[PDB]
């Protein structure tokens, strides 16, 4: 074909080393962190992973910021819908804007 | 300040630096339970004040989230909010009242 840029870079003694961890290993680490956070909560970062339902975990999260935990259980569907709409908004904003 | 729940820490001197000894608290031995968000008692939904509802198969208790310490479910450690028709997964159980044994005595 034609002259490339990395090839002329290589021919003058400049060498690029590969990273130690591949992209699929970083994706596996991220997937392990998601599977810990969704299932166990903050308990997997302080010892053994202890399971808990996600509604009761989110009730703990609301109780941590000064809101009583009965607000979650009476507004669970609205909060789930708001989270789903926010996730879809992030997906659309990443698919549209490239800056 | 260390891996786990931080408790206390100590400094130690070293050549060209410092060494910290972090004392931490970590949980050791867990066991499975069955839990519920609230408890429906004669049309009232009861939520725990500081704790979590558990069950040993037959009876329901309330305990700490970081240590297993079962207690009798009582209106002292529970508060009332709403009805039983809005909470998903509310179970049927009784709530003890402290005035009942001291009223007849
Ligand atoms: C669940 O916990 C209850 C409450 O501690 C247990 O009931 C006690 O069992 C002991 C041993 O048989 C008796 O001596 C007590 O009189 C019981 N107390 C009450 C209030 O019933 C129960 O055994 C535990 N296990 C199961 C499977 O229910
Ligand atoms: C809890 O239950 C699961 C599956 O039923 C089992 O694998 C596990 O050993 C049990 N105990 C603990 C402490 O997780
Ligand atoms: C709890 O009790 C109410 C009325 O006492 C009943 O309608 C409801 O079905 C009960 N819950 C379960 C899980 O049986």
């Amino acid at each position: 074909a034609a002259r490339d840029l990395i090839c002329a870079q290589k021919f003058n003694g400049l060498t690029v080393l590969p990273p130690l961890l591949t992209d699929e290993m970083i994706a596996q680490y991220t997937s392990a962190l998601l599977a810990g956070t969704i299932t166990s909560g903050w308990t997997f970062g302080a010892g053994a992973a202890l399971q808990i339902p996600f509604a009761m975990q989110m009730a703990y999260r609301f109780n941590g910021i000064g809101v009583t935990q009965n607000v979650l259980y009476e507004n669970q569907k609205l909060i789930a819908n708001q989270f789903n709409s926010a996730i879809g908004k992030i997906q659309d904003s990443l698919s549209s804007t490239a800056s | 300040c260390g891996k786990g729940y931080h408790l206390m820490s100590f400094p130690q001197s070293a050549p060209h630096g410092v060494v910290f000894l972090h004392v931490t608290y970590v949980p050791a031995q867990e066991k499975n339970f069955t839990t519920a968000p609230a408890i429906c008692h004669d049309g009232k939904a009861h939520f725990p004040r500081e704790g979590v509802f558990v069950s040993n198969g037959t009876h329901w208790f309330v305990t700490q989230r970081n240590f297993y310490e079962p207690q009798i479910i009582t209106t002292d450690n529970t508060f009332v909010s709403g009805n039983c028709d809005v909470v998903i997964g509310i179970v049927n159980n009784t709530v003890y009242d402290p005035l009942q044994p001291e009223l007849d005595s």
